[PDB]
């Protein structure tokens, strides 16, 4: 239990922040075969600096679908395969949904890669004391600001409040239903349910939209300020959208707590 | 990554010195850097791991004019550490001629460390303000990372000095020195003489051995702003990812910090973050807010507790900050500290941008200014004299300054939209 | 192949007379020259063996005005050779005259230890540049050998005269000297006398016996460049597969050498790289570049590393050179040696063609050009007066200093594509 908490839910420190790492550096005409990505895999697990057991062995990586194909979207599972008679508790179900929400809390790295790669790009030439400069960097703060609340958010939700309620469930029959309640209460607070499908369908085009403000650099301020202003736009939404997906939860009712704070 | 530690200056090398025995007893290993047997953790950032298991500190060591530094010498923390680093007036001007002859060889001991680590992550330096040996010379040093190294980050946590005012040049030389800290630094953590003051004269009844006191509560906030490296966490264990939530701009780039107990010889999250909002738990003394504040809690928390403090806090009001644009408070758990007695469970550490301090800056400014209107205060010293005969430098550093004060009184305005 | 070694002059018998004494305390033999039972390798090259293995080296001996000679003559290695070879001013023309008088019973003596030989490889001399006897005789003896063998190398190891300034031909001496080892020899090997100063003041404190610890770093030297020769290696254990990379140019053909430790009395690959990388580490002391270095290491090396240390080197770009062409460091391995204490186990000896020595023959330069608008300085010797009636040698000598300093101002540049 408390070992698939740290990989196939990405809680250990540099195990994440060294495979996603290495992963992005590639992107695509490459990894499209498993000897590359297992490798990778075996220099993170090198730098988890806590593991290095047989339960931090046995894992399967693998995509589904292959990359034949503004994408910010790629899939990959995680997965960890039991002995036989722990395998009747830990099904080969959970970990599939273990591996659904490691595809979006890895898509996640992504924006705090590329965000801090167009941060880079500007970090070389920081020379212009000018308006052009600030003003640029600007939007920068703004765009990071968001994504430093949502991880901060799935940072409370997902790992904290839904294993508080994990280490206080624990009685043969009842330790299935435990980790069959872990996995539930863990998909509704993660916002993966059918009722709350509009607030997670606006973030890929958060996504998309950041990565086309990624792409330049200079090109023209123009498309940067109107890339900025969609960014803007969709946030604005947003905040009406969560406070209607209220009016008809205690858990969402934090998040237009947390995008909104001492403003409106 | 890896962060290499620099420490100069009388109270530079006073507060590493008391930092790295604070890592000595925190931690499990012995004052010549045995690992203690009985005690994991990830001791690699600061120190360099040996194959009996020394983490011998990454911490050059520069002295000029050295008493103390004698004393640090003859330690039983000396086999702590001997990376073979040590070479050798009161002015700003002075230190920066010094470190300027010895550029090379003190370059090279910059060079050898870099090789001796694999990657890096950033370069802390302990430094006063002012202070005499250490003014002009860490400026030079500043300077000199900044030229070689785009690549890294700078943390720097210094003091700013306020005796109550023999020594009438000591304005100029913060001057300049904080004008090379907005210009050639990223991110500044600065604390007062006055409010550790107050907090010293409220938790005790010393009044003369204060600096070695001062020494212990910068020992603790540093271990504190460090807890999440070198007890591992999952998010921000890059410098970078700290620093980069509260500074959106390269001029405001000072952080102010604070720490719940006083005195430290339940506590809920709703106390500790009320007692956060204060200014006199926090250790640096219109209506000034905040553009963004972070805290990192460490002690015995309930989970559930948090969220509904966030809510309450939201409700009252009781923090005023709004920059222009949504940076509002980040909060942040790390581990309770093992192999020490956890008592006074609870503690928290606050990190934020807020344009009071421009106030503080300004009184330098007021003093300074009222000194360049006389123009008798320099006392022709013949360092100041040789660097620049024209004395330009300081009325360059006066429109830099301006700017600096002009940028945080905009910046308190929900019209910086623009000029951010 | 075979090398014979050649000696001759006051500090070239003395250097080796070291170097003999060296090689006896280095290899398991007596100093009769009969081996130890207690010690395999090869002492083919610069000994010939013997039935009862008295390794008897192949060192021609030539005297003028001896008398450390003769404290040569009376040792407990005075039973090690016996090839039966000795056969007796200060200037470059005495010196020159004595040589060819003789220079026929000496051709003997070269032609004797020819037939000693069955194959050959290379000629090394012991000589200092103005030395008084060594000088003039040692220009003469070269001009013989390259007018009899164009078949065979000639490596060189002679010193750069600096007694910082009662002898005012000593340029013109040195200046002759060199001019017919630009044009009459194939590599060269330089030192400083100024550069093993600094180095045995920094490692000691002796300042009036320094010749005494000279020649114990020029035997370590000679030991070094010779050790893949001597233990078995497998590269480059032919001199001309070692020279062939250095040189492109036949004029410039001077090379530098650096060692390690200052003080001999773990490191890594990259500790050791670097402090060779340094000028004080070197004992020879616009941008300068390399053409091309080489570098063999000595010692425990874990051969992993090596391959991480030159990929850093790459990216710290801690070298400055660019000749104009794809020419880089060789890096190295030999034996640590057994048969002696193995202390400071790894180290290095290093060997690049730099332009930047032509700076220190453009200072004689400049010293022998001034002493040639006053045309005072020569003396008038009669030994350079019979030699040369008109004294044209020495403006031809100068004419092709001036290409040699030309072709190595024009070897800095990266148009160098063309004549190099």
């Amino acid at each position: 239990y408390e070992a698939l908490r740290h990989f196939l839910l990405m809680e250990d420190g540099e195990f994440a922040q060294s495979l996603s790492d290495l992963l992005f550096e590639k992107l695509p005409g490459e990894l499209l075969n498993p000897l590359v990505l297992n490798s990778v895999l075996s220099k993170a697990l090198q730098c988890s600096l806590h593991g290095d057991t047989p339960h931090a062995s046995n894992l399967s990586l693998a995509l589904k679908y292959l990359p034949e194909v503004p994408d910010v979207l790629s899939c990959l599972e995680l997965r960890y395969k039991v002995d036989w008679p722990l395998n009747i508790v830990i099904t080969e179900g959970c970990v599939s949904k273990y591996s659904g929400v490691f595809s979006f809390l890895l898509q996640l790295k992504l924006m705090m890669w590329a965000l801090k790669d167009v941060c880079f790009h500007l970090k070389r030439t920081a020379m212009a004391g000018s308006v052009q400069f600030r003003q640029l960097q600007l939007f920068k703060h703004e765009m990071q600001h968001f994504v430093k609340v949502i991880q901060g958010y799935i940072a409370n939700q997902i790992l904290h409040v839904t294993w508080c309620e994990f280490r206080a469930r624990l009685a043969l029959e009842e330790i299935q239903r435990a980790h069959a309640e872990y996995l539930h209460k863990a998909v509704f607070r993660g916002l993966l349910t059918e009722k709350a499908a509009p607030v997670m369908n606006v973030i890929h085009s958060i996504f998309s939209l950041v990565l086309k403000f990624r792409s330049q650099l200079h090109p023209n301020f123009a498309l940067m300020q109107q890339s900025y202003n969609t960014f803007k736009y969709y946030s604005h939404f947003l905040f009406k959208v969560v406070t209607k997906l209220v009016n008809r939860q205690p858990h969402l009712e934090d998040f237009l707590l947390r995008i909104n704070f001492n403003n409106y | 990554r890896e962060i290499i530690t620099l420490q100069l200056g009388q109270c530079g090398n006073q507060i590493g010195f008391e930092f790295w025995k604070q890592l000595c007893a925190e931690h499990g290993i012995s004052p010549e850097g045995i690992v203690e047997e009985f005690a994991t953790d990830r001791k690699d950032v600061f120190f360099y791991q040996a194959d009996d298991e020394h983490y011998i500190p990454r911490a050059v060591l520069l002295d000029l004019e050295p008493r103390v530094i004698h004393s640090i010498l003859n330690s039983p923390y000396a086999k702590l550490y001997n990376p073979e680093n040590i070479y050798l007036g009161n002015n700003w001007a002075s230190g920066f001629s010094q470190g300027e002859k010895i550029h090379e060889d003190i370059f090279d001991i910059i060079d050898r460390e870099a090789d001796g680590s694999d990657s890096l992550e950033g370069f802390v330096l302990c430094h006063s303000i002012a202070g005499g040996t250490g003014s002009g010379l860490g400026s030079y040093l500043l300077e000199r990372l900044n030229d070689r190294y785009p690549k890294k980050l700078v943390q720097t946590y210094s003091v700013f000095p306020n005796q109550d005012e023999d020594v009438v040049v000591q304005p100029y030389n913060s001057l300049l020195t904080l004008k090379r800290l907005t210009q050639n630094a990223d991110c500044v953590v600065v604390l007062d003489n006055t409010a550790l003051n107050r907090i010293a004269t409220d938790r005790l009844h010393i009044q003369n051995p204060s600096f070695s006191q001062i020494n212990q509560l910068v020992s603790t906030i540093m271990s504190a702003s460090t807890t999440t490296l070198r007890y591992p966490g999952y998010m921000n264990n890059d410098l970078i990812g700290l620093i980069a939530s509260l500074i959106p701009t390269p001029r405001l780039h000072f952080l102010m910090t604070g720490y719940t107990p006083l005195t430290t010889d339940k506590t809920t999250v709703l106390d500790v973050m009320r007692r956060l909002l204060q200014p006199k738990n926090v250790m640096v003394s219109t209506n000034h807010c905040y553009i963004a504040i972070l805290n990192i809690i460490q002690g015995e928390v309930d989970p559930t507790q948090v969220h509904k403090s966030l809510q309450r806090i939201r409700e009252r009001k009781l923090a005023n900050f709004i920059p222009w644009g949504p940076a509002s408070i980040q909060v942040a758990l790390s581990r309770k500290s093992p192999y020490l007695p956890s008592a006074h469970r609870v503690s928290g550490l606050m990190m934020a941008n807020h344009t009071s301090i421009s106030s503080l800056f300004e009184r330098t400014c007021r003093q300074y200014d009222k000194l360049r209107k006389r123009e008798a205060f320099l006392e022709q010293f013949r360092k100041e004299d040789m660097f620049k005969d024209n004395f330009d430098e300081m009325d360059t550093s006066r429109e830099i300054v301006q700017q600096l004060i002009d940028e945080y009184h905009a910046a308190t305005r929900p019209d910086y939209i623009s000029w951010g």
